[PDB]
């Protein structure tokens, strides 16, 4: 009865992986790029990069690698998914046609196992003998690069070794060997296996176990002539190779965790390494000639050459350029020089390419027009962190640099600005407090407050505190709507991290106020113990303290009701007015939750979304000044988001990048039966939900109506891709599912993956196909396919074009309903 | 109640939002959260007691509140809170129809399979109008001692008192019987996350894993595990991949997918037998890696904590030691068995004529 429509009004933008290679020709140097379920491929020129071919995968792109096995005349790529699936491909290129070539493709998912803490890990051996997959602890599968083997068979090792932390397949070895490090109670190690396919088994590897670094964490397989293995950790670097053994400890890394590396030379000689700070290393190895001519390492060095965007990943290209794929902030192509600059860094920015995620808040304003909505989301984390204003006219997108990470954001009209709250990392001064590390929004305010609230703190206990503890501090920003300037900023309290965020009017008052709901943070504590809901005033170009609210826990979430303030505190959810003395006074409270992390509203009902509770249905009766248990869905969902689709429809986002839709049990003949929801709509959506939000950005034609869907709800994800979701009527649903059927038999898949399954409902619980979603993107894709492959799709459609009577649909009724459902967003 | 490393919760839960932290990390740092609330169990709600021990346990999986609740005379009860209408009850023989093994019917949630001492695997209401019978010993001083079923792939298996195992079908369609233990079959389960491998446990100090659709010769298993003692009960994961065991003597072993045989790690702890109490049974809970277990104190067992009560503890379970105790006076009796709603919000117990309800705080 619930029937929902879903599509891409942004695909996302985070960089995921990126390598390069000769993939589209033996003589075509590639970039090949991974945004989840989206895989581009670039031609590298001496200017920058050439786009040749996108596609979109039934799957979230996992592993990403390009390899050459003997007879083929250029590399293959090998991806494997989320679910599992794995793949071999081939480009191939005629004329104007592109098309991608499954040469391979089977499921390798196992029947049980649990997924490794460290992720999937997938290696390719250096002569393309084999695939190793790290996919669960304790195992190693491996899947042997037969030519016969189109289904990707495979087998499973043991593994001794529980916790492995990376491994890579080395070079120079005349069987395949592998290199790992792990972790056991003794610390962590690293160590070698040989693979033997005759015996499907581990074998002694060529060099004995090394203790290495408590937080040694990636593995550089070296090429020859070197060969060996390098391992990075969070303060040296080390080098093994049978009886070699060399290891550095250069205090400049330390500052920062190296979490990506890059081979800058064929033959191993340099390598880039970037940190969680954006800056970028070269690591050079030192050779050392022998008398019989082969080559050990004489040293490492490690030199700072300069800062790039926060990378998820790096990739030199040629000619000193690199790409810098970023999940955080915008990726870059940059130039580096053999000479430093002023300033003595030797990189250049080049290009820069739009990265909206991690998409943490958003709200939707007419800032410039009314009926044109435009979406201002918080974006990025740390120096990458951002606001961007996105709106239509295909989107025109503006950066508003922030230098810090943004939490929430709020639009106040009546002050004309938005409030923003934010956290930046300081770390311990020389003598006294905390210092920055840069420049950022709340400390280049037009004007700044600090709190004064004494009450902040109850029974505090000094603790004693080791060099260099960074800390975290956050702080409420009020920005200018139009020129998006600092104008003011509060910091709060030592410890207290702001959660929540509302503008809103309160009871019979007319002022405006900015109200925040914090927790204070103490490292020892499994939960917080203490809060605040603070309302400030903003006037005068500074905020007033207003009203303080302590609570004895983290305020998660608030909302405006009925002109009421609701909001959850742990395990509470908790209605406060306001008075006529400016405070706020609890009116009833409701109790059974876990943790009520996710509240929206409509009218006097309340949808609340617990961390593992996931929805509740509440209302608030007005003649009894209390909340009233509705209904609950009984089915365990860990949440990452909730929306209120209508008083009967209700749109819960979980953790494993699933969507569903909850209605009231209409067969329900018992109150008991009445308090259970229903999963009516369940979508394997592919991405994480940080924020739903009611708006649009399509021009709004008022008097439109007798149109497919209603309603329209925008929602942003941790990959910065934006969606939208909209309703549907019965007619219009069965349309689009036989529409989808047929679609899904003409359509080509890369790597043969059907649909279904990709879109099917999927968690470590259960895994059931998908209901009451249409996969508006699929939809879309109708109107990319050729005309005939366009006829074959209608052929046999009964459809009822407007109002009428059904009859043969023609390819022309279809474009032109695609069409109209494409301008929805 | 006190616990190594955590910290960074709504650091954690943000980090999630940012995508850096990983869902296990993040449901790392909640399985905490639930220990942590989970000291704070500590008032208990409910009681609800009547004639002849108790010998199984089942809840309604849809409702927290609602469970079914056997007798050691064939009594069953349908209990449900926050109703106050006295709830269902059926009586039986009271002396030699022990029920043994009791699990709802996932179609019709009024419905239930039953097994019991007459030897009657049995699908019945709970307004005690038996639907239908499964199988039957035929002959008295035979009768079936586990009992489970599957609804995806909609399959009934049940165990014996001298080793043999029997599978139905929802419908009846018995191609089933064979031997596979050489002695009473204590506990049996299947597999929720696939579908066609089964494992069984027995008297004879050995558990043994099966593949029902490809084994058919006697003892063509798949695997089998030899244990120290015999034992009274082996079970899947919600996961699969986690195969838990608990002996008659004391220990828990958890076997992993990971070559079945080997073990992982050894939680010794005294669950010890008895002939007039309920066999203990372990479990897991169904969303965290945690397991809990009621102790049964022996002054011969090499305790680690020199506190020695009757209790139930919590074990985290990839780890192999305790993270939480639940105890309560007026409750001193023994409980032998323990189970947490598939919800994992509350947790019912079963004594020996006192069945409790562990729920949290009222703030």
């Amino acid at each position: 009865m619930s029937y929902n429509y879903v599509v891409t009004a942004q695909k996302p933008t985070a960089v995921n992986g990126c390598v390069t290679g000769h993939f589209t020709s033996a003589e075509d140097l590639n970039l090949l790029i991974a945004k989840n379920t989206r895989l581009e491929i670039y031609v590298v020129t001496a200017e920058g990069l050439r786009p040749v071919k996108e596609v979109g995968m039934y799957g979230k792109i996992a592993v990403m690698e390009l390899f050459r096995p003997k007879g083929e005349s250029k590399d293959l790529l090998f991806i494997l998914t989320a679910k599992y699936n794995a793949c071999i491909l081939e480009y191939k290129q005629s004329g104007e046609s592109i098309d991608i070539i499954t040469r391979a493709h089977g499921n390798v998912q196992d029947r049980i196992g649990r997924p490794s803490e460290t992720g999937i890990i997938g290696i390719i051996d250096p002569e393309c003998r084999m695939i190793g997959l790290r996919l669960y602890d304790g195992l190693f599968k491996v899947i042997p690069l037969d030519r016969d083997n189109k289904e990707l068979k495979a087998f499973n090792i043991r593994l001794e070794e529980l916790h492995v932390i990376d491994v890579k397949f080395l070079y120079g070895c005349q069987a395949p060997t592998i290199c790992f490090v792990y972790q056991d109670p003794q610390g962590r190690h690293v160590k070698t296996y040989e693979v033997s396919l005759r015996e499907k088994e581990f074998n002694k590897g060529p060099w004995k176990q090394e203790n290495v670094e408590a937080e040694a964490s990636m593995v550089i397989a070296v090429p020859e002539p070197f060969g060996g293995a390098i391992i990075i950790g969070q303060e040296s670097i080390t080098y093994h190779n049978g009886d070699k053994y060399l290891a550095i400890a250069p205090p400049i890394i330390k500052q920062s965790t190296i979490v990506c590396h890059n081979r800058v030379d064929p033959n191993g000689s340099r390598y880039l390494l970037g940190d969680m700070e954006g800056r970028l290393f070269m690591l050079l190895l030192e050779k050392e000639e022998q008398m019989d001519g082969t080559v050990t390492l004489k040293d490492l060095r490690v030199e700072l050459l300069g800062e790039t965007s926060i990378a998820e990943c790096l990739t030199y290209l040629d000619n000193g350029v690199v790409f810098v794929g970023s999940r955080l902030g915008d990726s870059q192509l940059v130039k580096l020089n053999v000479d430093s600059n002023e300033q003595g860094s030797y990189v250049v920015a080049m290009e820069t390419f739009t990265n909206l995620g991690p998409i943490v808040d958003m709200c939707v304003v007419d800032l410039e027009r009314q009926g044109q909505g435009q979406l201002v989301t918080c974006s990025g984390a740390f120096k990458e962190g951002s606001l961007r204003i996105i709106r239509n006219g295909k989107l025109h997108i503006r950066t508003v640099p922030l230098y810090e990470s943004p939490r929430k954001i709020c639009y106040q009209e009546v002050s004309q600005c938005f409030g923003v709250l934010s956290s930046r990392i300081e770390v311990q001064d020389t003598s006294g407090g905390t210092t920055a590390l840069r420049p950022s929004a709340s400390t280049q305010a037009l004007s700044s407050s600090v709190s004064s609230s004494k009450l902040f703190s109850s029974s505090t206990a000094p603790h004693e505190t080791s060099f260099g503890e960074e800390v975290e501090v956050h702080n409420l920003l009020i920005i200018d709507q139009h020129t998006f300037e600092v104008l003011h900023a509060h910091q709060f309290l030592q410890n207290e991290y702001a959660l929540s965020l509302v503008s809103c009017k309160l009871g019979k008052d007319p002022n405006t106020y900015f109200i925040v709901g914090t927790a204070m943070v103490y490292p020892e504590e499994a939960e917080p113990k203490q809060g605040r809901i603070v309302v400030f005033q903003y006037s005068d170009g500074k905020l007033q303290t207003v009203a303080e609210k302590e609570v004895k826990g983290a305020v998660y979430s608030m909302v405006e009701f009925n002109g009421k303030l609701l909001a959850s505190i742990n395990s509470t959810v908790r209605l406060y007015e306001w008075t006529t003395e400016k405070e706020l006074r609890t009116e009833c409270n409701h109790y059974n939750n876990i943790m009520a992390l996710y509240l929206k509203t409509k009218g006097d009902f309340i949808l609340v979304g617990d961390l593992m509770r996931s929805v509740l249905l509440l209302a608030y009766k007005p003649m009894e000044g209390n909340f009233e248990e509705i209904a609950r869905d009984f089915n365990p969902n860990w949440m990452s988001a909730v929306e209120i689709l209508d008083d009967d429809n209700f749109l819960g986002a979980e953790n494993a990048f699933n969507l569903f839709v909850c209605q009231k049990d209409s067969a329900a003949t018992t109150d008991e039966e009445r308090q259970h929801l229903q999963e009516v709509g369940l979508f394997h959506l592919g991405e994480f939900v940080n924020v739903f939000c009611h708006g649009s950005l399509v021009m709004q034609n008022l008097g439109e109506t007798s149109t497919p869907t209603q309603g329209s709800v925008l929602f942003g994800t941790v990959n910065g891709m934006i969606g939208l979701v909209t309703s549907l009527s019965e007619s219009w649903y069965n349309l689009l599912l036989d529409m989808q059927n047929r679609l899904n038999k003409v359509i080509k898949s890369v790597g043969k993956i059907e649909h279904s399954f990709w879109r099917s409902f999927h968690t470590e619980r259960k895994t059931e196909p998908a209901t009451g979603f249409i996969d508006g993107d699929l939809i879309e894709s109708f109107l990319d396919i050729s005309r005939p492959k366009m006829q074959e799709v209608v052929a046999n459609l009964q459809y009822d074009d407007g109002s009428g009577m059904k009859r043969e649909a023609t390819a022309d009724d279809l474009i032109k309903v695609v069409e109209e459902l494409t301008r929805i967003h | 109640q006190i616990l190594p490393p955590c910290r960074s919760i709504v650091r954690t839960l943000h980090q999630h939002k940012l995508g850096r932290a990983s869902w296990p990390s993040v449901q790392q740092g909640l399985q905490q959260s639930f220990l942590h609330t989970l000291d704070s169990y500590r008032i208990l709600q409910k009681a609800a007691p009547f004639d002849r021990r108790a010998t199984s346990l089942a809840w309604h999986p849809t409702h927290p509140s609602t469970v079914a609740v056997g007798s050691k005379g064939g009594d069953i009860m349908l209990w449900n809170f926050g109703i106050k209408d006295k709830p269902t009850f059926i009586k039986g023989i009271g002396a030699g129809g022990s029920i043994t093994g009791l699990k709802f019917n996932p179609l019709n949630t009024n419905q239930f399979y039953a097994s019991s001492m007459e030897g009657t695997t049995r699908l019945q209401d709970f307004k005690g109008n038996i639907l239908r019978v499964f199988a039957s010993s035929d002959t008295i001083n035979i009768w079936f001692c586990s009992l489970d079923v599957s609804a995806s792939s909609r399959m009934v298996v049940t165990g014996d008192n001298v080793g043999n195992v029997i599978l139905l079908n929802m419908d009846g369609k018995e191609l089933w019987n064979l031997r596979m233990h050489k002695k009473k079959v204590t506990h049996v389960a299947l597999n929720p996350c696939c579908d066609w491998f089964l494992a069984t446990a027995s008297v004879d100090q050995t558990v043994k894993i099966w593949d029902l659709r490809q084994v058919r010769g006697k003892a063509s298993f798949l695997y089998s595990l030899p244990h120290r003692h015999p034992v009274n009960a082996a079970c899947f994961s919600p996961d699969g991949a986690r195969l838990l065991t608990t002996d008659q003597k004391s220990e828990i072993r958890v076997y992993s997918a990971s070559q079945w045989d080997c073990p992982l790690g050894l939680i010794p702890h005294p669950h010890r037998h008895f002939q007039h109490l309920t066999p203990i049974k372990a479990a897991w809970h169904p969303r965290y890696n945690l397991i809990v277990v009621g102790r049964y104190p022996d002054p011969n067992f090499k305790s680690c904590t020199p506190y020695e009560l009757r209790t139930i503890d919590v074990f985290d379970g990839n780890s192999g030691k305790m993270m939480c105790q639940l105890y309560d006076p007026e409750s001193s009796g023994i409980s032998s068995l323990n189970e947490f709603n598939p919800m994992g919000d509350t947790l019912a117990s079963a004594m020996g004529y006192h069945i409790l309800i562990w729920s949290q705080e009222e703030a």
